[PDB]
DNA sequence: CTCAGGGAAAGTACAGA
DNA sequence: TCTGACCCCTGAG
């Protein structure tokens, strides 16, 4: 009897939503979903089938998964963490109205203390380790789910953790993204100077990635050439084949090298001479 | 008769009030024509020079009714909100060198204000009619700290909380008051007080100096109708415009705009329109003009880029 | 190296489907 | 149902 993920987090793109915004936060998507069919966490309950309950709270990102200052808003969430009881006639379950609510830095202490007096600890954590500072752009969920045993007794099964989920609020943590582009083609020979809009990036950590099978290059430019972070002008790399005789399609992405994220491909095309 | 007059009225545009928090010294407001490093200051001068004399300033709102803002002034001789100085000396010109304008946050301002009001009551060098008209009898005179009769400081708290509802916290003004001797050696002969002109917050999208930083294209066909990147500094997608336009002989009146609509301006940095269509599309020879970015607002524009046309 | 002075960033706020 | 504008770090000198 053991819990499954069978549909993790995205882990980029939605931002981490303080109090003073809507009351109503986002909502956490699926991984796989997608602008038109939109899908949500999901886990399956392996070995088992029944009545029972589920609770999801947020752990860190790393090892000695301690309790997350963040908050877990939405439906049936409270100090904290999201809880409900299971549907005793299905072992697959999603939930639709996850979302985190980033504490502001000045309530770190009160956050923890409010974890600590709540109960709060999948991993029953020394209470000493949770001192230490916590990333705060960087969350797991944790899923304690409780079933029935053959005495028919409360059973806590394993806690299961998930992706890591990112603040996209944050640059260095936020999904990349081109938004629009000067031009989506040039010679083989590059050279050819493009305008990129992006959404916002760190200057000192961003690429312009060209890909092709057998062929990976970089876009010039300097930190300079990066414009309030959400445009970079650069030049383009220059094509394996210097005597291209037929447009050859290759991919256009941005690149961040400090965690080598990369966006989605836009597609380009190198033309002869 | 003996009244004041400003000699440099201070810059408009190009300066941010700094917040508590922002720390010290990080500029100060600068003299309206400071054209070069030629660190230029505000200066206010009385006419007829009456030997020994008195020149404060509070600064304003920049509404229709003139009042009490909640910033203020930090820099110089300045202490609790209002700066001081002396005429007594060898001319009748006094000036202003550095004193920045302290930001307020908006909790803080009911609080600030009423707190700059009042102290408007129990020091004279404050008018009443900053605070509220009925109050006007409370003119310079004397000092000493005291409590102002409860009757009219609840009107005090009143006035505070009537005009802290619609203050404008992106801009503020100068009020200058001259003072005179009067029979017991008490600064207290006041002339008419003199506004200046509003004073912008470098901060404030909406009064920010625009700027085009970039684009990836300087020319363009007359025939127009050609997309162009512009990036540029903090601007507003919905006040703002790009302008082209080009000095006649008959007095340059042509201009032309950059077609797009406000979802086509990125995060606020960057523009991507379309080229107008130049005066004439008959031209054999190429024909320079400027680029500028314009508030739709304030009418406000940007150093002038030149932008060439060429025939189609 | 100070320091005017900007570029980031944290935290706040609504509105438009 | 959500989603989508309003602290320092340098570069001068």
């Amino acid at each position: 009897a053991y819990v499954e993920i069978i549909e993790q987090p995205k882990q980029r793109g939605m931002r981490f939503r303080y109090k003073c915004e809507g009351r109503s936060a986002g909502s956490i998507p699926g991984e796989r979903s997608t602008d038109t069919t939109k899908t949500h966490p999901t886990i399956k309950i392996n070995g088992y089938t029944g009545p029972g309950t589920v609770r999801i709270s947020l752990v860190t990102k790393d090892p000695p998964h301690r309790p997350h200052p963040h908050e877990l808003v939405g439906k049936d969430c409270r100090d904290g963490y999201y809880e409900a009881d299971l549907c005793p006639d299905r072992s697959i379950h999603s939930f639709q109205n996850l979302g985190i609510q980033c504490v502001k830095k000045r309530d770190l202490e009160q956050a923890i203390s409010q974890r600590i007096q709540t109960n709060n600890n999948p991993f029953h954590v020394p209470i000493e380790e949770q001192r230490g500072d916590y990333d705060l752009n960087a969350v797991r969920l944790c899923f304690q789910v409780t079933v029935r045993d053959p005495a028919g007794r409360p059973l806590l099964l394993t806690p299961v953790l998930s992706h890591p989920i990112f603040d996209n609020r944050a640059p260095n943590t936020a999904e990349l993204k081109i938004c629009r582009v000067n031009r989506n083609s040039g010679s083989c020979l590059g050279g050819d100077e493009i305008f990129l809009l992006c959404d916002k990036v760190q200057k000192e950590d961003i690429e312009v990635y060209f890909t092709g099978p057998g062929w990976e290059a970089r876009g010039s430019f300097s930190q300079a050439d990066v414009h309030r972070q959400v445009a970079i002008v650069f030049r383009t790399p220059p094509y394996a084949d210097p005597s291209l005789q037929a447009p050859v399609r290759v991919s256009m992405q941005l690149r961040r090298p400090s965690d080598r994220e990369l966006s989605e491909p836009m597609e380009f095309q190198y033309l002869p001479d | 008769g003996p009244y004041l007059q400003i000699l440099e009225q201070p810059k408009q545009r190009g300066f941010r009030f700094r917040y508590v928090c922002e720390g010290p010294s990080h500029g100060g407001l600068p003299g309206a024509s400071s054209e070069k490093n030629k660190k230029s200051y505000p200066q206010v001068k009385i006419c007829n020079y009456v030997g020994p004399a008195k020149v404060i300033v509070q600064l304003v709102t920049n509404g229709k009714n003139i009042h009490l803002h909640a910033h203020s002034l930090v820099g110089k001789h300045c202490e609790d909100g209002v700066c001081t100085v002396t005429a007594g000396p060898k001319d009748m010109v006094v000036g202003f060198a550095n004193l920045g304008i302290l930001h307020v946050t908006k909790k803080k301002v009911f609080e600030t204000l009423e707190a700059r009001m009042t102290e408007a009551c129990i020091r004279g060098y404050n008018p009443g009619l900053l605070v509220h008209s009925d109050l006007a009898y409370l003119q310079a005179e004397g000092g000493g700290d005291r409590q102002l009769t409860d009757r009219e400081k609840e009107i005090i708290r009143q006035a505070a909380v009537q005009q802290t509802k619609e203050m404008d916290l992106s801009v503020v003004r100068l009020m200058f008051t001259a003072f005179l001797p009067d029979s017991t050696g008490s600064f207290t002969r006041r002339l008419e007080p003199v506004v200046s002109d509003a004073i912008y917050d470098s901060k404030a999208p909406n009064a920010s100096n625009l700027k085009i930083v970039r684009m990836d294209r300087t020319a363009g066909c007359v025939t127009g109708g050609e997309e162009i990147y512009l990036l540029c500094d903090k601007v507003q997608k919905d006040d703002i415009q790009i302008r082209f336009y080009e000095e006649e002989e008959n007095g340059g009146v042509w201009e032309g705009f950059g077609d797009f609509s406000p979802t086509d301006v990125h995060r606020q940095f960057a523009i991507v329109f379309k080229t107008p269509k130049y005066k004439d599309v008959n031209i054999t020879k190429p024909a320079s003009v400027f680029v500028q970015l314009r508030r739709k607002s304030d009418l406000e524009t940007s150093e002038p880029k030149p932008f060439l046309y060429y025939p189609e």
